[PDB]
RNA sequence: CGUAAAGCGCACGCAGGCGGUUUGUUAAGUCAGAUGUGAAAUCCCCGGGCUCAACCUGGGAACUGCAUCUGAUACUGGCAA
RNA sequence: UAAACGAUGUCGACUUGGAGGUUGUGCCCUUGAGGCGUGGCUUCCGGAGCUAACGCGUUAAGUCGACCGCCUGGGGAGUAC
């Protein structure tokens, strides 16, 4: 999957501490980093199906969690997506 | 009846884990070394309530049927039973003793036939090997129902040793509304039992218990 | 998931009768709180507890008379799918008034013999019996 | 006393080396006409000797239904197999309306007026065992006051 | 005076411990042609057959009343029963025999069953034993046929637990 | 809707349907009341006239609706926490 | 496209048991062996209950709730356009 120590980058670069994993920003923050490392592996590899499934279960999943984001706070939303050039 | 005179006797001793019924998880304290221990909590109070009602039962002219058929313990039954001017059953129950009660009415008859007959006369207007013959008949019929033989009419109560030994007699007492009291070890099924007597019952000990206190109690209510 | 928990509460309370419990706890509610004192009220139950106060588990200790329970059929009658309201004249009677229906109103939850004598119509919750 | 009448009446066959062996089987409701009824089913190999072993079956067999001047206490539906029955109280002058099967049990039971209609299989021994359990679990003001802890007018008024 | 049945039970527990195995005094309450009803008192009154009661003159000497040892093997075989036996009770005070007479060093007639090719099985008190083949006698004995079947003394040089099996030979003389 | 006709081969997922628990507010849904209207005839109730009936006819109920206004706030919805 | 079959749509909740398998994990005996629990998945019996029966039976075909997919005599026919 990911490995700890990009993880926790992560989760220092967006969350408001360490403890905080679960907050919506650091959620979808791992999703798009898990989603764009696997883009390599699905470019050699196009007929790993089976693989593809989950690449295309945390894109949904990523989809749902911004889908809350935006409607319960737009600021933080244009903010994320901003930082993480997304939406385009 | 004492709780000590019950555990000293062992009444608290069950069957095991693996063959039991959960329906009788209420009367069941416990388990140790994968045995069932029962609750002699509730064996006492339910068993002096079973004589209160007994003794009712037995003060109003009640006609009390004893069953119980392990080999263990019909001996003690049947003496038990006669002590106290009442019926019992002491070998195989027959399927529909109380539901073909008007077969078992036909066998009682026979019954009376033969004796009648052998002690009026005509064994010597038989060949004395027919007189045998008939002797035979007369000996496996007194066996069979010796101890129903004068009850006359339907019981008025049963009370069984074994709830699943004798589940039959139990299965034509509910249908026939007759009230059962019956010893019920945590492997039977209490369902079928107006007045469950939650404890041991295959020590013979703890069996000859249970029928003296009933037969005291009985005893009690016929004297009047 | 969970989309009834009054549904519940009534299947709850159907299933411990059936399983002859002596008791059935369930998730609280204001409402399942009101729905087990017009209960309790009519005589369905016999008590009614709440424990806790971050997670409220709502305890009924139900009630036997024969060997029989004694609300023998508990059935939601307007279900989230279905919303099923009626008017003070238009409120139903269950086995001819020997039962109950629940109703809420604009004034809290009672039964329908209570919402017609003081003249209201309401959301039919379930009929017991 | 005791009204009894023959609802229905079968051969049925049983085969055997020799060919088929005829016999009849009986369908019987005795009442009280005071809300007391049962029902009877026998076999013999002729009509008459069927209905009587019908007979003294039914003449055991039977419950006790709670009436209220003739009429039930509420509305009731029955279920046994694929014989849904539902039966509801009615107005004195309605008299019996219900099918044959239904017909005759509670015109034996005593009960004058009843809406009745069976549903799904109109099988006569099944709608009879649909009809009697759906009149037996029929309960009485008196009956729920005493379950419910209260009285009758406290349920009634 | 409510004395708990927990505590009045755990008093029994410390008098009654329901472990296949343990050994514990049991008095016959009924003496039967083929069986003898020992009620040790957990389930029911044991039904032990005669035959383990007859000696090797196949008389009981045993009477009613009179208390036995017996092992335990468990409390009901789906019936209620409790099964006991006298023969494990015979297993047990032959292997105390065996386990002093080691220390006695003493020696203990048996019958020769038979023949192996490390050396013989003998038969002591219904417990088996090996006779080392080399150790059989002094004398190169080829006759073998007038060894088997005769009572014999043998000393126990290596009692063996764990396969039931007892070392002998014609020590001491 | 296991075998009688009837569960898509399987998964994701947009529109749609439904949604844990507490507090506030809203009066949309909901309920109550009132007003207007719901043509007359027909159906129904109590009567009246043809010698009875069909038929004609008086008064009423009904026409379960729609719209407006004032209220209730438990439940569903909106909004806020 | 298949008898793509468990001929049993997805998800959630409640309801007596037993014997196994497989995979975690806690405690305790002196621990290895061994005894007490506590989860996941899974096979076979079986009560209530349900079913037309067969059977299903806490992995339901029981008790309910949300949404969806179908069914309406056999043949013609999964055929014609
Ligand atoms: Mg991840
Ligand atoms: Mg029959
Ligand atoms: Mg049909
Ligand atoms: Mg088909
Ligand atoms: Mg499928
Ligand atoms: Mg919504
Ligand atoms: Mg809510
Ligand atoms: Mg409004
Ligand atoms: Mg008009
Ligand atoms: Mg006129
Ligand atoms: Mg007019
Ligand atoms: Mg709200
Ligand atoms: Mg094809
Ligand atoms: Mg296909
Ligand atoms: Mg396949
Ligand atoms: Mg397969
Ligand atoms: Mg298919
Ligand atoms: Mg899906
Ligand atoms: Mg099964
Ligand atoms: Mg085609
Ligand atoms: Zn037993």
């Amino acid at each position: 999957s990911l490995s700890t120590e990009a993880t926790a980058k992560i989760v220092s670069e967006f969350g408001r501490d360490a403890n905080d994993t679960g907050s919506t920003e650091v959620q979808v923050a791992l999703l798009t980093a898990q989603i764009n490392h696997l883009q390599g592996h699905f470019a050699e590899h196009k007929k790993d199906h089976h693989s593809r499934r989950g690449l295309l279960r945390m894109v949904s999943q990523r989809r749902k969690l911004l889908d809350y984001l935006k409607r319960k706070d737009v600021a933080r939303y244009t903010q994320l997506i901003e930082r993480l050039g997304l939406r385009r | 009846v004492s709780m000590r005179d019950m555990l000293k006797a062992g009444v608290h001793f069950g069957h095991q884990t693996r063959y039991w019924n959960p329906k009788m998880k209420p009367f069941i304290f416990g388990a140790r070394n994968k045995v069932h221990i029962i609750n002699l909590e509730k064996t006492v109070p339910m068993f002096n309530e079973a004589l209160a009602e007994l003794n009712k039962i037995a003060s109003r002219k009640g006609k009390i049927l004893f069953v119980g058929t392990k080999r263990a313990a019909s001996e003690a039954v049947k003496d038990a039973a006669l002590s106290c001017d009442q019926f019992f059953v002491n070998h195989r129950w027959l399927g529909g003793m109380l539901t073909n009660w008007k077969t078992v009415r036909q066998s009682i008859k026979r019954l009376k036939d033969l004796e009648t007959q052998s002690q009026d006369g005509t064994f010597d207007k038989l060949t004395k090997k027919e007189a045998l013959m008939r002797t035979r008949e007369l000996e496996k019929l007194e066996n069979s129902l010796g101890g129903i033989k004068d009850m006359g009419g339907l019981p008025d109560a049963l009370f069984v040793i074994d709830a699943d030994h004798e589940h039959i007699a139990i299965k034509e007492a509910n249908n026939l509304g007759i009230p059962v009291f019956a010893i019920v070890d945590t492997n039977s099924d209490p369902d079928g039992v107006d007045f469950v007597i939650p404890g041991n019952d295959d020590a013979i000990r703890a069996v000859t218990l249970y029928l003296g206190a009933v037969a005291a109690t009985v005893r009690e209510g016929r004297s009047q | 998931s969970m989309q009834d928990p009054i549904a519940d509460m009534l299947t709850r309370i159907r299933n411990g009768q059936a399983a002859n419990k002596a008791a059935v706890t369930m998730p609280s509610s204001k409402l399942k709180v009101a729905i087990a004192n017009v209960l309790k009220e009519e005589g369905f139950i016999e008590d009614f507890k709440v424990e806790g106060d971050t997670k409220p588990e709502l305890e009924l200790t139900l009630k036997y008379f024969q060997g029989k329970a004694v609300v023998e059929s508990i059935q939601r009658v307007s279900r989230p799918g279905l919303r099923i309201y009626k008017r003070k004249d238009e409120l139903p009677k269950v086995m001819a008034g020997l039962g109950i229906a629940v109703v809420s109103t604009s004034k809290g939850v009672m039964t329908d013999r209570a919402a017609r004598q003081a003249g209201l119509g309401g959301e039919i919750i379930c009929y017991v019996a | 006393e005791l009204q009894e009448k023959l609802i229905a009446v079968n051969r049925v066959s049983k085969t055997v080396k020799g060919g088929r062996i005829f016999s009849f089987t009986a369908l019987t409701v005795v009442g009280d006409g005071n809300g007391r009824v049962g029902f009877g089913y026998g076999k013999a190999r002729e009509v008459p000797a069927a209905i009587q072993k019908a007979m003294e079956k039914a003449r055991r067999n039977m419950i006790n239904v709670a009436l209220n001047n003739g009429t039930l206490q509420h509305p009731v539906k029955g279920v046994h197999t694929g014989s849904r029955v539902f039966m509801q109280p009615a107005s004195e002058g309605t008299g019996i309306i219900a099918g044959g099967a239904m017909r005759a049990v509670l015109e034996v039971a005593g009960v004058h007026n009843v809406l009745a209609k069976a549903y799904g299989s109109t099988n006569p021994i099944n709608v009879v065992r649909a009809t009697i359990d759906g009149l037996e679990n029929m309960n009485s003001p008196e009956m729920v006051a005493a379950k419910r802890g209260k009285s009758v007018e406290e349920i009634l008024g | 005076m409510t004395e708990s049945f927990a505590q009045l039970f755990e008093e029994s527990l410390k008098e009654i411990e329901t472990r296949p195995g343990s050994i514990v005094r049991g008095v016959v309450v009924a003496i039967d042609k083929d069986v003898v009803l020992v009620d040790a008192g957990l389930k029911s009154e044991s039904a032990i057959p005669a035959e383990q009661f007859k000696n090797a003159q196949g008389e009981l000497e045993i009477q009613v009343g009179d208390e036995v040892d017996v092992a335990l093997d468990a409390v009901e075989d789906g019936f209620g029963e409790t099964l006991l036996s006298r023969e494990k009770a015979k297993r047990h005070e032959a292997w105390i025999t065996l386990e002093k007479a080691y220390e006695d060093a003493e020696t203990v007639t048996g019958v020769i069953n038979g023949k192996v090719k490390g050396g013989f099985t003998v038969e002591l008190n219904g417990i088996r034993a090996f006779l080392p083949g080399s150790l059989v006698d002094v004398r190169p004995v080829r006759d073998t046929l007038h060894l088997e079947g005769k009572e014999l003394e043998f000393k126990v040089i290596k009692l063996d637990q764990k396969r039931n099996n007892v070392v002998v030979s014609r020590r001491a003389v």
